[PDB]
RNA sequence: AAGUUUGAAAAGCACUUUGGAAAGAGAGUGAAAUAGAACCUGAAGUCGUGACAAAGACAAUGGAAGUACCUCCAUUUCAAC
RNA sequence: UAAGCCCAAUUAGUGAUUGCCCAUUAUUCCUUUGGUAAGGGCGGAAACAAAGGAGAAAGUGUAGCCCUUCCGAUGUAGAUGUGGCCUGGAGGUUAGGACGAAGCUUAUGGCGUGAGCCUAAGAUGGACCGGCCUCUAGUGCAGAUCUUGGUUGGCGUAGCAAAGAUCUAACGGAGAUAUACUCAACAUGCAACGUUGGAUACUGGAGCGGGGAAGGAUUUCGUGCCAACGGCACUCGUA
RNA sequence: UUAAUGAGAUUCCCUCUGUCCCGAGUUACUAUCUAGCGAAACGACAGUCAAGGGAACGGACUUGAAGGGCUAAGCGGGGA
RNA sequence: CACUGACAGGGAACGUGAGCUGGGUUUAGACCGUCGUGAGACAGGUUGGUUUUACCCUACUUAGCUGGAAAUUGCGAGAAAAAGAUUAUCCGUGCAAAGCGGACGUCGGGUCGUUGGGCCUGGCGAGCGGUGGGUAGUACUUGGUACGCUCAUCACC
């Protein structure tokens, strides 16, 4: 039920997370930046990134937001650390791993052949205004589905 | 309508933008015109700011009432280790601008010059000219100096060498760099041939700062100005302060345009970066150009004050440290920091005045601490002061003990 | 302008030959300014490519004070609010022509940039173009048939010397250079340039009889 | 405000595996599981993704005429035609 | 030696009276449409199997009976006409559908000047429904600071800055000390929770101290529990 | 006309001062960067100018002059 | 009134209020004079009387990243270059001269083909050199480079 069809099915792994609470825009960033990388990258990447040491590029969604040197390594000046998509991100790569393991194949030869973020159903808040105004506080959950592929 | 009344404009607008110099070095834009009656010379020099004290002459100007009277001057030292000469450029002249030749380097070039081919030399292979060096004294190489060289003598009119600074040299620890400062400085005087038999006798040479100046001669410096970051209208500009009672603020520009234009000018003062600004200063007269002090101690001893002492203060210059080299004793103050590189450059102006042409003789130079209010000229006079204290006599005790 | 490394890298493959494209070499001295402006303008957007030299040497009608004036008026036209992306007023000669040729293009689409980056302007003769061929002038656009001799008319490197442009003496000075290099090489080369004369005159003997009453015929020998 | 309108029938996903759980990956029921539970169909608008077309700055859109490239489309021809 | 002004001309004292460019204009050709339209044909001439053809309706209006011939065609407000298009129902009449009905999708083609109609394909749907004549109406949307519902750029932006404040160890917790190879550890699991002990601070008796009225009504207590809620967090909670 | 009284209106004087000449330095909280969380107003379409005409003050039109793309912090000239 | 060389006159939506300020004009309170029967009026006087929003686009000020000459494509070839078996077949000097001065060689061999053919590669030596070692005496701002002889290799070969 992904968008997308593995080239082979038997060597690929799939992993998905619904309703994910974190920051939509947020994880489409994080998830974003892993597309074509082997998982052991990506997972160094999200250690290095928990670490302050690299960072998540921002594009698409980095309306003033900070610049950082750290973003020099993906042709980017703005790029952030978020913590909650990137481990969010970790537990869907280690779901993909325990499936690709059981499936009898090698987690170091995986390559992640397919990511998307997709934005779920809003959650309802509210904040109170000046001059007794109610205004919307919204919450903007993800959905998030990949695959990875032996190589 | 127009303005009720009038004052000056803020600021000169011939300084925008206001933006960060490109370098950070000092780099002279243009190069005092050359007389071909004249022997070749060089005309610019590096230098480094080490900080401020005073010094004390009699002025020598008839017709003003300082005349045969002692005046107190602020001073700038500038620390001047010896340049070395590691190339030759040549320029011609085109419909189009000065395109330079080609280049003559030096047979050997010093590890500094090569560091400044990196941004991490101590883990580079450290391969900057090795293929030149291999190249240039077979004969292809020899054949290829000599037709650059050649060229040189038919189309060139302007000839610059290539001179960087000694960093080992100047063993300062607040200047944190290691590459050495590169710069071209053009030699002036004589014929093109004369100018490439000077500069072939000081390739892979040291040139001292006192053959490039001399001492009562004025100078240009080109350097950049201490940086202040973003500031506002009033600092950046010298706008006035509004009064007191303004809303949202009084460090401000009360109107920034009329309706038409319907638009901003350039000529409004705006935040933005102030400092950090390449400045060409002109006529700073050269008061004392120092020898280093392992050679003549007595570097701020003086025919009128017999105290032997060196250009250093007590305690050091603050943020400095204290001055290894030769230096230059510039009158009155220069653009940027200490340990900020300079460049010396002869002047470009006429040197005709009474005060340019003036003979500086110092009677006095202050060597008291910078940090406070210094009051003794030397250790010795401190001693004097004090005699033995706790800890000396603790040390005499330890001694005779 | 420097060639790329894979540009060299196909041009070797390929093997082929030097090329040059056919460019037409325009002499500008003693050309009015505005009708060899027009008739360059023309020929560009039919499709050539134009070289001009010694655009220092362009003519305009009237005294040298009255174009310095219109000069100096067109200096004036500066964006107030921001000088800089404000008209940009070129004080070289050669560039004083692209100028002109550029107003009497369609310079805002791209069939007039095409045309526009067809035309090179130099001051005077450089390297490049002295032996690259036989240079033309514009007969509609030449002074001596455009202007009556008792007019006064203005030489534009002065104007231009006048008005902010730095390199009048240095492409004097190059001018000087060439012509003098060119009077020595035109010096030398008349033993050649005889030899073959007396060659043709020689050869109209040699060659068989009714072929010399055939060039008789048609003003040829 | 709100059709609990899943399916013929709960046959409402046993069991394995990763996960603290939510869930995921398999498996299974069913004719259908993008029929998985307030679940028939599932539009527009907006968004994600893969592939491709390119494209300065002429805001973009638009007309008219061509051309380059593509076309899961529509016709007509394939031989004394 | 105009590319200015005033006069003249059309390849020039050579041999005659149209230099050239551009219209939704003129002339002409083709096609459409409507006339205060103008005419012809319409009693099937005769003959003719497969292995020259087809049509020919006495007609306002249609895919217009058919053919020939002339003339006019823009247009706000406004009028009128249309075998003109479309929608929900009703009388009729013909069909279609589990070998897939309506709905929905389209670089999916065809037809029509158009309103639209029809076909194709769904790797869409799963049970109704099309054409034609007539009858009928709650019968056609782009805008009304239109109604309702949903979405949306702004935007990961403004901000979440009064009431001074937290630190540390241990325990608890899935919430860690979480790593493919190279490998001592730092440079690759961060940050955040509750309780207890220490430390530090604040409230400073007109108290973030004890009890009551009004109002509230189970918020009280213990155990479990973390989906949602306490605009950050929670393992805590008036949840 | 009036002692006393007045957050009442006015003038002058002493004292005093950053009200000013004429601004400078420093602090806390912001802004600024990050983690978590996360709106609104407004939104025809959009956004470089000069001059011309034009509903007589153009972002679109005419003729010229500019204009490589994307960004962070500010700012109040225009967006009548 | 006082300095000064002078204290020119004007425009920019009678420039400029999301820049300020709010003394005036011009709400609601109140007083006076005049007017009006009155409610009330008076461009008459008086006193008191909320100055809201930028985070959007441009402009301007600074501050970063980054492609691009067919201004992203074409392969669409233009040098403010040299001057030659058509830049190929050496290097200097000389005026695009007349001339002049210099170039490392030997003996094979492993391919593709006018001229002591082109390309590649082996064995010896010779040179101009680089990089290190040994050993002098100097120069230079004196810890670090160079220069003289002598080995070692390495590159042109
Ligand atoms: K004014
Ligand atoms: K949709
Ligand atoms: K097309
Ligand atoms: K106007
Ligand atoms: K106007
Ligand atoms: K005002
Ligand atoms: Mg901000
Ligand atoms: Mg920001
Ligand atoms: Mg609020
Ligand atoms: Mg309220
Ligand atoms: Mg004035
Ligand atoms: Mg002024
Ligand atoms: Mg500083
Ligand atoms: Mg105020
Ligand atoms: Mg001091
Ligand atoms: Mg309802
Ligand atoms: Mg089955
Ligand atoms: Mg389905
Ligand atoms: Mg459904
Ligand atoms: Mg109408
Ligand atoms: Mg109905
Ligand atoms: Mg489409
Ligand atoms: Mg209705
Ligand atoms: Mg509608
Ligand atoms: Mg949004
Ligand atoms: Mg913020
Ligand atoms: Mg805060
Ligand atoms: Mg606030
Ligand atoms: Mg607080
Ligand atoms: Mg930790
Ligand atoms: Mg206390
Ligand atoms: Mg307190
Ligand atoms: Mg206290
Ligand atoms: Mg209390
Ligand atoms: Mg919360
Ligand atoms: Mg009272
Ligand atoms: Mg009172
Ligand atoms: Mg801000
Ligand atoms: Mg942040
Ligand atoms: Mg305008
Ligand atoms: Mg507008
Ligand atoms: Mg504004
Ligand atoms: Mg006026
Ligand atoms: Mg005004
Ligand atoms: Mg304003
Ligand atoms: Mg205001
Ligand atoms: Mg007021
Ligand atoms: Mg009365
Ligand atoms: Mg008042
Ligand atoms: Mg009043
Ligand atoms: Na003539
Ligand atoms: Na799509």
């Amino acid at each position: 039920h992904y968008s997308r069809k593995p080239q082979v099915s038997s060597k690929s792994a799939k992993a998905k997370v619904s309703d994910l609470r974190c920051h939509y825009k947020n994880t489409f960033e994080t998830a974003n930046v892993i597309n074509g990388m082997p998982l052991r990258k990506a997972q160094q990447l999200y250690r290095q990134v928990l670490a302050k040491t690299r960072c998540i590029p921002f594009k698409r969604y980095n309306g003033k937001i900070g610049r950082t040197a750290q973003a020099k390594e993906w042709g980017q000046t703005k790029g952030r650390w978020p913590r909650k998509s990137v481990v969010a991100m970790m537990s869907l790569l280690k779901n993909a791993e325990a499936n690709a393991i059981e499936k009898g194949l090698d987690p170091n030869q995986m390559v992640i052949k397919h990511v998307q973020v997709d934005q779920a159903a809003r959650m309802r808040r509210r904040t109170y205004r000046a001059h007794g105004r109610i205004t919307p506080y919204m919450c903007s959950p993800c959905h998030v589905q990949l695959f990875m592929s032996e190589k | 309508s127009h303005c009720k009344f009038e004052h000056p404009r803020h600021g000169h607008l011939g300084f925008l933008p206001r933006k960060r110099s490109r370098q950070i070095r000092g780099r002279a834009r243009a190069f005092p015109k050359d007389d071909a009656t004249q022997k070749p010379h060089l005309t610019s020099f590096m230098v480094f700011k080490a900080g401020m004290t005073h010094i004390v002459r009699d002025v020598d100007r008839p017709g003003s009432k300082v005349n045969k009277k002692e005046v107190v001057e602020p001073v700038t030292i500038l620390e001047a280790p010896p340049m070395v000469i590691v190339g030759i450029v040549g320029y011609r002249q085109t419909p189009v601008g000065l395109k330079t030749i080609g280049t003559v380097w030096a047979h050997h070039t010093s590890v500094e010059f090569r560091r400044r081919y990196y941004k991490n030399w101590k883990q580079s292979a450290q391969l900057a000219f090795s293929r030149q060096k291999q190249f240039a004294n077979t004969k292809e190489g020899k054949v290829a100096e000599a037709r650059t060289l050649n060229a040189f003598a038919k189309k060139a009119s302007v000839i610059r060498v290539i001179a960087h600074t000694q960093l080992r040299k100047l063993r300062n620890h607040r200047v944190g760099v290691k590459k050495a400062h590169v710069q071209e400085i053009q030699v002036n005087g004589g014929s093109v041939a004369a100018k490439i038999a000077l500069a072939k006798s000081l390739l892979e040479k040291e040139v001292r700062v006192d053959s490039v100046f001399q001492q009562s001669e004025a100078c240009d410096v080109c350097s950049v100005t201490k940086g202040h970051g973003t500031e506002g209208v009033v600092k950046r500009w010298g706008v006035a302060c509004l009064p007191r009672k303004t809303h949202r603020g009084l460090r401000k520009v009360a109107c920034i345009g009329a309706w038409h234009p319907a638009r901003v000018m350039y000529t409004v003062a705006r935040a933005g970066q102030h400092g950090y600004h390449h400045r060409t200063q002109l006529n700073k007269k050269i008061y004392q150009i120092g020898r280093s002090v392992a050679v003549e101690p007595n570097q701020a001893t003086t025919t009128y004050d017999l105290t032997a002492k060196t250009i250093t203060p007590m305690g050091g210059f603050v943020g400095y440290g204290t001055v290894r080299n030769d230096y230059v004793m510039l009158k009155g103050s220069v653009s940027g920091p200490r340990r900020r590189v300079m460049t010396l450059r002869r002047p470009m102006a006429p040197q005709t005045s009474r005060q340019l042409k003036e003979k500086i003789v110092l009677k006095f130079i202050d060597t008291s601490s910078k940090i406070g209010h210094g009051r003794f000229q030397t250790k010795k006079e401190k001693n004097q002061w004090f005699g033995p204290l706790k800890k000396d006599r603790i040390r005499r005790e330890e001694r005779l003990r | 302008a420097f060639p790329s490394r894979k540009d060299a890298f196909r041009a070797q493959r390929k093997g082929a030959k030097k090329h040059r494209p056919e460019i037409i070499v325009i002499d500008l001295k003693d050309h009015v300014l505005g009708r060899a402006a027009a008739v360059v303008a023309k020929q560009l957007l039919l499709g050539k490519k134009i070289t001009v030299v010694r655009c220092e040497q362009l003519n305009i009608a009237g005294t040298e004070i009255r174009n310095k004036i219109k000069y100096l008026q067109y200096l004036r036209k500066r964006k107030l609010t921001n000088p800089t992306k404000g008209p940009f007023h070129h004080r070289a000669p050669s560039d004083v022509f692209v100028r002109t040729v550029r107003s009497m293009l369609p310079r805002y689409t791209k069939r007039g940039m095409k045309a526009l980056n067809s035309l090179v302007a130099y001051e005077g003769i450089p390297p490049n173009v002295v032996r690259t061929g036989g240079r033309v002038v514009i007969p509609r656009a030449q002074r001596h048939v455009c202007y009556r001799s008792e007019r006064p008319y203005t030489v534009l490197g002065n104007m231009c010397k006048h008005v902010g442009w730095k390199y009048s003496d240095v492409v004097a000075n190059l001018e000087k250079a060439r012509v003098e290099k060119a009077s020595r090489h035109h010096e030398k080369q008349a033993k050649l340039r005889d030899a073959w004369k007396s060659a043709r005159k020689e050869a109209l003997a040699k060659m068989p009889k009714h072929n010399v009453e055939v060039l008789k015929k048609f003003g040829y020998a």
